[PDB]
């Protein structure tokens, strides 16, 4: 039968809410308002936090947003953008200065932003080797859209292995679906080859 | 295999010019970063010069910057390291080392036996 | 800014052993990537460690690398007999006017078979 | 000799103040660290109060030389060391963020201490070394902790603990209680599942006030070694029923039957809430039970039938049973009790008899019958019944008979009848001159009895009807008596009367 | 059963509640500057035992715990902005936002 | 006051049979246990003990049989046309014996494409792929297979596939595994299963007695 | 570590069923019994306060961490248990899912 | 076996009709995979569903197969004038010595 | 996307003919193909059909073994050679591109037949 009061539940809930708020941060205390600036949040800021509330273990993880490597600089040179295929670089010096140490990192992804699709695309994502050479990372089946969409990849052990085993330029090859039967290209269009970019969750070293 | 040769060492006057070329087989220049290390006899290695897989763009010592330069042909399949103007400290066995991968970075994996360039004043 | 090493070290057969590097303004981070080659006396260098602990291949599993304090690391456990040679370490940095590599005075180690 | 710095705001102890003062209150500052050099020029001080602040650093010998120091506060500092204290009476710890370890180091030797609070810390284990040395505490205030475990000797080293509360804990299980010298407890919003005292003890306890409402228990439990308990509250808990009490808490639980046996220990009790429970069958048919309940609740419930027992529970004053799903009752259930005051029957679906009879009690007062779905009113509900208050608000499709209220002329007070859609009121409003306040909104009345003489009323609503004329010839009485007046809703016309206007000035509210 | 069935029909068991939670007015925090607040809910109403009667009873477990309460199943996350001294800071709390409850 | 330290086993142990065995009769839809007086007392057939020894390993609240289908004898004239290369292996199914192992689409709710893979040298990438009426393919999966010393099964989830094999499917329709020939270069599959047991099909459904 | 102990904290404790002996069940073939285990173990509400100590946020860890106004130990990863019976005169595999009690957590 | 239809019938504009198919020898099932062909007279067969559920390409979403009882069910949801026509039901069977198709007696739906 | 049969005509009882069908649009290699009848004024009757290759074919049982159906490949025909042909047999026949490489989803597309009829 009906024998619980809303109002004590929720007021337990409240309760609660703040502990857990205040332990998952593990603060103490709640953080002084004395040495904030005075004005609004910068605009990198923002970004962030919007990029962590778009629709794509315990304790909170930082959340950091490394761009590309602009599709300008001489790395992609070698690395053009073909029919088939675009390549993402990033500079890992970037991401070891957002992630200082492998062990912290908690998750790893690699947003893009898919502009419209006429028709359902079989994309792959392969990641670069020093050798010139693609291992494989996954497979995502984009359905058609009117709209641009953000995509997401999980590469936790691709950046935590460069964030390790890493040189200063590292990243991935996303290109069209191949069968044994013939070869295809790449319809789908991201912006810039804004442009995709490395979203990290790590433990700050300061609760490391 | 995996190797580099290296040709172009000698002996001359202070202030002259040598063109050190290394051809190398196993591998290739357009997806590797080339470089130019020194070891002057009796002392330590010292990086000298280094250049990406097109060479557009090149990496020096400032000891070096100016007075050296580097250059590849990807069609000859060689790299080669003009110095200019030696000084009598110039003087060391050059190494011809392939790099990681396009970077400066990845170590430099394999080394070749390198060219020992004298410089010196004195007559025989 | 010059890549400071320690000059010479001595280690028993089968002990460990570390070789540090460090910058003489700043402090080694990953960023400033470490490499560490090998050189027997009269041959070519070796890479033994690059990106601060990956191993070349062909190279021992007893060799190991890390960011020791503000100093990159190479550690070797059980030093076999055929380990006694000239290591250097080679940091990656912005020096002058452009990014390069510095060598450091690399230690004679020297195993003391008898 | 009191010096008031609640206002001041500074960052350490002022050494400018007269030593004489004997209270000082330092809160709303940011003091850091406290040194025995500016403490001991006031040796005067009697009593010290420094909360709010952030004070990290306590010298031992800080408080050693304030022999006269008392009703010591310590609260609201990052404490997270201390002397002995011969001559402090009072202590207060809260929000210093003590942790079950601090204590027995903090703590020395202090047998001349009254009340000890260490409320709003991150206590998690009472150590039996946590309390020792301290045989005078009489207060000990424990709230807002973090403790789930207490040990069998914990609380033998306070020999004369009488008030300690342990509330918003989270202390689940508790299976002994040896505490003889304890007065009032406090275990509310805690998570205990069970409550097991000692079994056949050497002498009886003095426990009197006990809370262990806002917890998971599942049983009613054994309180036969706590006689002196006078205060009991076991609501928002699960229990699920199988001397001297008198106040009982047993709301929001999962009591479905009351057992007879039960109900034979259970005496002395004067009030009582049983409110929002789903209970089954209550018949209080044991003879002499419920001597002298001054109130019984039993509100919210799912109650489908009731046998009070004859001259059992007479002395009841108030009652609420609204929200149960009684079907069928006899007419005399409550004719044989004897002293009933207030009575309520919302949501029972109560019909009246014509003389559920209600004329049978001469001592009731106040009875609501609203959502009871009363079709027709009989002519004799109320014929010997001298009722003051009355409430069968919210009764769609209900017809009123003539003569309907009996002997309600000169002892109804309060009358309701909202929401009913009366078309018609057969009832003669003028002749109550008893009557204070009247509710008739959501009607479909257009005629209202003629007052032709002045009467007592004070509330009068009229929402949602359909009166358009209101002649002053009729309605036109009791216009010094009214204090509040309400008119919208109606479509009257525009200056049909003319009398309204008139009163709207003087006598009369919008 | 997630948010979607809760939120516009009532249902006799345990659901989702709602429940927002504003950091100044709620909770009282001056720290977390963004988000003003979010949509917590909670878990609440009954479970009966299966046999004594549903997407609840996907992983129901009598014979797991003593009495079978409900608890959240999906819990999305939280990300949050605030400032530490001067630095601003954005951090996800994972299990945050209840989404759909289930009898265990 | 003293907080319980000893915690009664036995009164817990006992709830917690008594609720199993509540929750084992409310699965199965039962109200009694059922009686073994109808039952031949025989060591349970091969085929039984192939479906529980297929189902106990690995790689709605009530219960749902288990039933196998194996995939169509490769001698028959259907792999004819689908010859089993050097780049690709077939694997078709009856969709008959689909539905006489689950009578109705609506009752299936789980289906595994279980095959046995042999001792293995190299990390294997495979692309398992469903039949069309116009022999097209359209994608289902990807399986990254490390190298090991052992034959292990291998389970794709299948179940929307199979469903629509149940509801709107022909007969003799059924899937291709084959190496994942990327864009540049192409590759074969080393890979080498067992009769092209051989692979098999798995259906959790629910009955539809109950 | 609380597998084989009675700590209070929630845990999976580990419960062999027998069907033969535990039950007296004689119509379940396979399997003749598996580790059922159950969570036991309270999960206190802890309450909160605005300032606490750094090592009590571990109380909040493992005994509050959904939050929830009245936790409970309930399985967080369980496992599907198949079993062979008779209807009739007819074998049948059936599969059980949430059987096998592997993790518990407060919620 | 003998496969059993209704000889005719007439549905009105705009209505749900149910055209029903059946062996003589046992039930139906989608095992005995039911294909739907409408025919105009004097125009060659065109199908419309087959394995009990599947429109061919071209076919509009009104008509729907299923199993109702022991009989193979196509149902037409607002009917319009030019479904007036011949409908034939394709009964896939062991028919005899080998295992394949038989058809049945077409119903000429007529739209009032 | 089309189909064209010729060979109807007209035959004596107990007499000998080979029906033809040629396709367009689609490959002969990669569906079963059949053979359909509908006597004048009267309802179908499937015929006969044969699969992807050729080797194995089926028959309805009122005519089968007076009946033959083969295929080509190479030119893309198709063969219904009907022999002892009896005077029940005359028909307008449809040969039809089945669904796949089974006698299951369906006859997709129909060709426009050919009238054989059989009198004396
Ligand atoms: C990947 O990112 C790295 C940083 O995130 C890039 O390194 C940067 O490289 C540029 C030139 O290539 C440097 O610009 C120079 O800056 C020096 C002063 O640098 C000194 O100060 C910085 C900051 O304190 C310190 O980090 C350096 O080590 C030096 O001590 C000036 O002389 C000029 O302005 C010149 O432009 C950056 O300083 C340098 N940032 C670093 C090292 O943090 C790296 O180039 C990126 N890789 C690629 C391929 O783009
Ligand atoms: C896919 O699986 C199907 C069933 O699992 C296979 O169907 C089987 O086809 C063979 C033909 O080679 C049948 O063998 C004959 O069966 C008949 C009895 O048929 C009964 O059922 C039909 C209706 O279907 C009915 O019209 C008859 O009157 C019978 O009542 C025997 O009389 C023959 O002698 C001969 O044995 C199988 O019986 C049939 N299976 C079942 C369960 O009916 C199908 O062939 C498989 N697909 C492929 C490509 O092989
Ligand atoms: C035990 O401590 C609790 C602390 O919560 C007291 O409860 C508070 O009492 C104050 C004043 O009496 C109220 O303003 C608060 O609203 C109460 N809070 C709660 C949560 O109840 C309680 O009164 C104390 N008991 C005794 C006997 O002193
Ligand atoms: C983030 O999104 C909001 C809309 O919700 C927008 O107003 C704001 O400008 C965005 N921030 C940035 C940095 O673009
Ligand atoms: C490239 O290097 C990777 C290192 O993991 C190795 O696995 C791969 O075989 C190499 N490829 C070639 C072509 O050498
Ligand atoms: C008993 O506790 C409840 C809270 O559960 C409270 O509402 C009630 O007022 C308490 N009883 C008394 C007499 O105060
Ligand atoms: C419980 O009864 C007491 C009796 O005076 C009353 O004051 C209190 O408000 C009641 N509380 C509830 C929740 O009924
Ligand atoms: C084959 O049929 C499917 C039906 O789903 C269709 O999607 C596909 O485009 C067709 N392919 C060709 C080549 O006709």
């Amino acid at each position: 039968c009906k024998t619980i009061d809303m109002e004590l539940v929720k007021r337990k809930r409240i309760e609660a809410i703040r502990g857990q708020i205040l332990s998952k941060l593990r603060l103490a205390s709640p953080p002084s308002q004395g040495e904030v600036p005075p004005g609004p949040l910068p605009e990198a800021v923002l970004a962030l936090y919007n990029s962590t509330r778009d629709r794509v273990d315990y304790y909170a993880k930082e959340v950091t947003r490394v761009l590309m490597v602009e599709t300008h600089n001489e790395i992609y040179d070698k690395f053009k953008q073909s029919t088939h295929s675009i390549y993402m670089f990033f500079n890992t010096s970037e991401l070891r200065e957002a992630v200082p140490e492998p062990v912290l990192l908690s998750r790893a992804e690699l947003r893009l932003l898919r502009l419209k699709l006429k028709v359902e695309q079989h994309v792959e994502l392969y990641q670069k080797y020093s050798n010139n050479s693609w291992r494989y990372l996954s497979n995502r089946l984009l359905a058609p859209s009117d709209s641009p969409e953000w995509l997401s990849f999980d590469v936790t052990g691709v950046v935590r292995q460069w964030l390790s085993r890493g040189g200063e330029i590292e990243g991935f090859r996303l290109s069209a679906h191949c069968s044994c039967d013939s070869r295809d290209n790449t319809l789908q269009v991201d912006i810039n080859g804004n442009r995709p970019f490395l979203l990290l969750m790590a433990t700050p070293l300061e609760r490391a | 295999e995996l190797q580099l040769v290296e040709s172009g060492g000698g002996l001359v006057q202070p202030g002259g010019s040598l063109r050190l070329s290394c051809a190398a087989s196993g591998f290739t220049f357009d997806d590797y970063t080339m470089n130019w290390v020194r070891q002057a006899p009796g002392k330590g290695l010292e990086w000298v010069s280094a250049i990406r897989w097109n060479g557009v763009t090149t990496y020096y010592a400032e000891s070096m910057k100016g007075r050296f330069t580097v250059s590849r042909d990807n069609g000859q399949n060689t790299l080669y390291l003009q110095m200019n103007s030696l000084k009598a400290e110039d003087t060391a066995v050059y190494y011809c080392a392939k790099g990681g991968s396009i970077d400066l970075t990845y170590g430099m994996d394999y080394w070749g036996k390198g060219t020992l360039v004298t410089v010196s004043s004195a007559s025989t | 800014a010059v890549v400071t090493q320690e000059p010479s070290l001595s280690v028993s057969p089968g002990g460990t052993v570390t070789i540090t590097c460090g910058l003489s303004s700043g402090s080694v981070t990953r960023n400033n990537y470490p490499d560490w080659y090998q050189q027997t006396p009269g041959q070519a260098p070796r890479l033994l460690l690059y990106n601060t602990v990956a191993r070349h291949s062909g190279v021992p599993s007893r060799f190991s690398g890390s960011i020791s304090g503000n100093k990159a690391a190479l550690t070797i456990t059980g030093a076999q007999p055929e380990d006694e040679a000239g290591y250097y370490c080679a940091l990656y940095m912005y020096t002058g006017s452009n990014n390069g590599r510095v060598f450091g005075g690399g230690t004679l180690l020297t195993v003391l078979g008898q | 000799k009191k010096v008031s710095c609640q206002v001041l705001g500074l960052l350490q102890v002022p050494s400018v103040l007269p030593p004489d003062t004997e209270t000082l209150d330092l809160s709303g500052n940011q003091l850091r660290s406290i040194l025995a050099s500016p403490l001991g020029f006031y040796t005067a001080l009697r009593h010290l109060d420094l909360s709010t602040n952030e004070i990290s650093f306590l010298q031992p010998g800080a408080f050693q030389a304030l022999t006269h120091l008392e009703h010591l506060s310590l609260a609201h500092n990052r404490l997270a060391g201390l002397g002995p204290l011969p001559r402090v009476t009072s202590l207060d710890l809260s929000g210093n963020s003590l942790y079950s370890g601090l204590l027995e180091r903090l703590l020395g030797e202090a047998p001349s201490l009254h009340t000890l609070s260490l409320a709003e810390n991150s206590l998690t284990r009472l150590t039996r070394h946590t309390f020792r040395d301290m045989p005078a505490l009489e207060q000990l205030d424990l709230h807002s902790n973090v403790l789930m475990d207490i040990e069998d000797g914990a609380f033998e080293g306070l020999p004369r603990l009488t008030h300690l509360n342990l509330s918003r804990n989270s202390l689940t299980c508790i299976s002994d209680f040896s505490l003889q010298q304890l007065r009032v407890l406090d275990l509310s919003c805690n998570s205990i599942e069970a409550f097991q005292t000692a079994s056949q003890p050497q002498a009886e306890f003095q426990l009197t006030w006990l809370d262990l409402r806002e917890n998971k228990l599942l049983h009613f439990p054994d309180l036969a070694a706590l006689p002196r308990l006078i205060y009991l509250n076991l609501s928002n808990n699960l229990i699920r029923l199988p001397s001297q009490l008198l106040n009982l808490d047993l709301s929001y639980n999962e009591i479905e039957l009351i057992p007879d046996s039960f109900l034979e220990h259970l005496t002395s009790l004067c009030f009582l809430n049983l409110s929002r429970n789903c209970l089954r069958t209550f018949e209080a048919r044991r003879l002499g039970s419920l001597p002298c309940l001054m109130l019984l609740d039993l509100s919210h419930n799912a109650l489908e039938t009731l046998e009070l027992g004859a001259r059992a529970l007479g002395s009841l004053r108030t009652l609420l049973l609204q929200g149960n799903a009684l079907r069928d009752l006899p007419p005399y259930t409550f004719a044989n009790l004897a002293s009933l005051q207030r009575l309520n029957l919302q949501g029972n679906r109560v019909s009246p008899c014509g003389g559920v009879a209600f004329s049978g009690i001469t001592s009731l007062r106040s009875l609501s019958l609203v959502d009871n779905e009363i079709e027709l009113l009989r002519a004799g509900a109320f014929l010997h019944t001298p009722l003051t208050e009355l409430d069968l608000s919210s009764n769609p499709g209900l017809e009123v008979a003539t003569g309907a209220l009996g002997g309600l002329e000169a002892s109804l007070e309060v009358l309701a009848l909202q929401g009913n859609g009366l078309m018609v009121l057969q009832v003669d409003l003028p002749c109550f001159i008893c009557l204070k306040r009247l509710n008739l909104a959501e009607n479909r009345l257009s005629h209202l009895p003629a007052w032709t003489q002045a009467v007592s009323l004070e509330v009068l609503d009229l929402r949602n009807n359909s009166f358009s004329l209101l002649p002053g010839s009729a309605m036109g009485g009791l216009e010094t008596s009214l204090r509040r007046l309400y008119l919208q809703g109606n479509p009257l016309s525009c200056c049909g009367n003319g009398w309204l206007a008139a009163q709207l000035h003087q006598g009369r509210v919008d």
